[PDB]
């Protein structure tokens, strides 16, 4: 079946452009569908932008006049968004999304791809551990956690144990303060379990290309 | 452009019992060849919209039978015969009849369980973030049902409101619960200066708070 996936630039500066590219796989871009661009707002709010189909011609949303270009590349199987004149009111989640031409059936989107629009600096985070207190380490589970602190701009990936340990996590959005953002995310195991088998998360920011791997030591003797 | 009005703005349903949605659109989506752009998504938490119901009433590629839309002109409906807990998200309506193609504002399934308190866990500043001038400390409020709670910090048996910075998870399909995580950030100086630091949760699973405490300096 249809696979889609968007990439392109994550923070795009005021008066700018985004320019994304959706490859899609599984299926050829001359063939059958609509491939749509697709934003999301902060409140459930879904905006249709545009399209370009199977034969390469285009459809928009008149809320972009003259700010919008969606093109292909059919040597590539991929299509393409540009939009000009960004403001922070841009700042939204970015979906290609593929429906077919006959009748709107097989929807299929991208995970999306964060764009925001901001003259703030990236800015690599802090990765702090949660180390539980002796308190709390004597029932029958115990929960740790980490601090993802001071990064810009959004997002990080948090894994625990390289993805392996799944169960159990909340991982909580993040909160933004003075053009910094911090995220944390709990992890909770059988307290026998602790510190035999160890606990260390995992973080990523691929903006400022930065990883780290925390082992969540406990406090006292290590 | 033709406005598509959803209705309820939320729904809360327990495991097994049915749902009905409703959405309306200003103008009518038939068109001239006798199909109905009409379509139903599920967006689940922290994923994108996925495709339900296309044609109105056509059931899409590969999407559970328990799935119905229903309706016709401008009055559509989606039926979940039974809901399933994997079934919470955000249902929208979408049309393409007519340009521009336009969204519902969408519609939050919840689902109803029985209460649960929450497990609280508090955690000092780590001794890297301590080098570094500032002092983090964190609160989690895991697994309660229902999701609204309360929390409380106290710095040496005071109430502290200022630096405190809360995010909460949505509803997790695997057992209904709701999280929340509660930051207090102080200085490095600050913190150092003072001894006990206290985590109060506020819950309607019981009638006084659940306090979880540590002090600076003890394990």
């Amino acid at each position: 079946r249809v696979q889609l996936q968007q990439s392109g630039p994550g923070l795009v500066k005021p008066s700018q452009s985004l320019s994304l590219t959706c490859t899609v796989t599984g299926y050829s871009i001359t063939s059958d569908f609509a491939w749509n661009w697709i934003r999301q707002f902060p409140g459930n709010k879904l905006e249709w932008m545009g399209y370009i189909n199977y034969s390469g011609f285009t459809s928009h949303n008149p809320s972009l006049k003259s700010r919008i270009s969606i093109t292909r590349d059919t040597s590539k199987n991929q299509f393409f968004l540009q939009l000009n004149s960004v403001t922070t009111e841009d700042t939204a989640t970015y979906y290609c999304a593929g429906l077919l031409w006959y009748d709107g059936g097989a929807g299929s989107w991208g995970q999306g791809t964060l764009v925001t629009v901001s003259a703030a600096k990236t800015t690599a985070p802090s990765v702090y551990p949660l180390a539980p207190v002796c308190g709390d380490t004597t029932g029958s589970s115990v929960t740790l956690g980490c601090l993802v602190k001071g990064y810009f701009p959004e997002p990080v990936t948090l894994t625990w144990n390289s993805g392996s340990l799944s169960s159990g996590v909340h991982t909580f959005p993040a909160v933004l303060q003075s053009d910094l953002y911090t995220l944390s995310s709990s992890v909770t195991v059988t307290s026998s379990t602790w510190p035999s088998q160890s606990i260390t998360c995992n973080v990523a920011h691929p903006a400022s290309s930065t990883k780290v791997d925390k082992k969540i030591e406990p406090r006292g003797p290590t | 452009d033709v406005v598509m009005t959803q209705s309820p703005k939320t729904i809360s349903v327990t495991i097994g019992q049915p749902a009905s949605i409703s959405c309306k659109s200003s103008q009518r989506l038939l068109n001239s060849n006798g199909k109905t752009f009409l379509n139903w998504l599920l967006q689940r938490p922290g994923q994108s919209p996925k495709r339900l119901i296309y044609l109105g009433t056509k059931l899409d590629s590969g999407v559970p039978d328990r799935f119905t839309g229903s309706g016709s002109g401008t009055d559509f409906t989606l039926k979940i015969s039974r809901v399933e807990a994997e079934d919470l998200g955000v249902y929208y309506c979408w049309q393409g009849t007519h340009f521009p193609y336009t969204f519902g504002g969408g519609t939050k399934l919840e689902i109803k369980r029985a209460d649960a308190a929450p497990t609280v866990s508090i955690f000092p500043p780590s001794s890297e973030q301590l080098t570094s001038g500032g002092a983090s400390v964190v609160c989690f409020l895991n697994n309660f049902y229902p999701k609204d709670i309360n929390v409380k910090w106290k710095i040496d048996g005071s109430e502290r409101q200022n630096g405190v910075l809360n995010s909460w998870t949505d509803q997790d399909s695997k057992d209904s619960t709701y999280s929340m995580s509660s930051t207090l950030t102080l200085t490095k100086d600050e913190y150092e200066r003072h001894n006990s630091y206290t985590c109060e949760a506020t819950h309607k699973t019981s009638t006084s708070p659940i306090v979880k405490s540590f002090n600076r300096n003890e394990c």
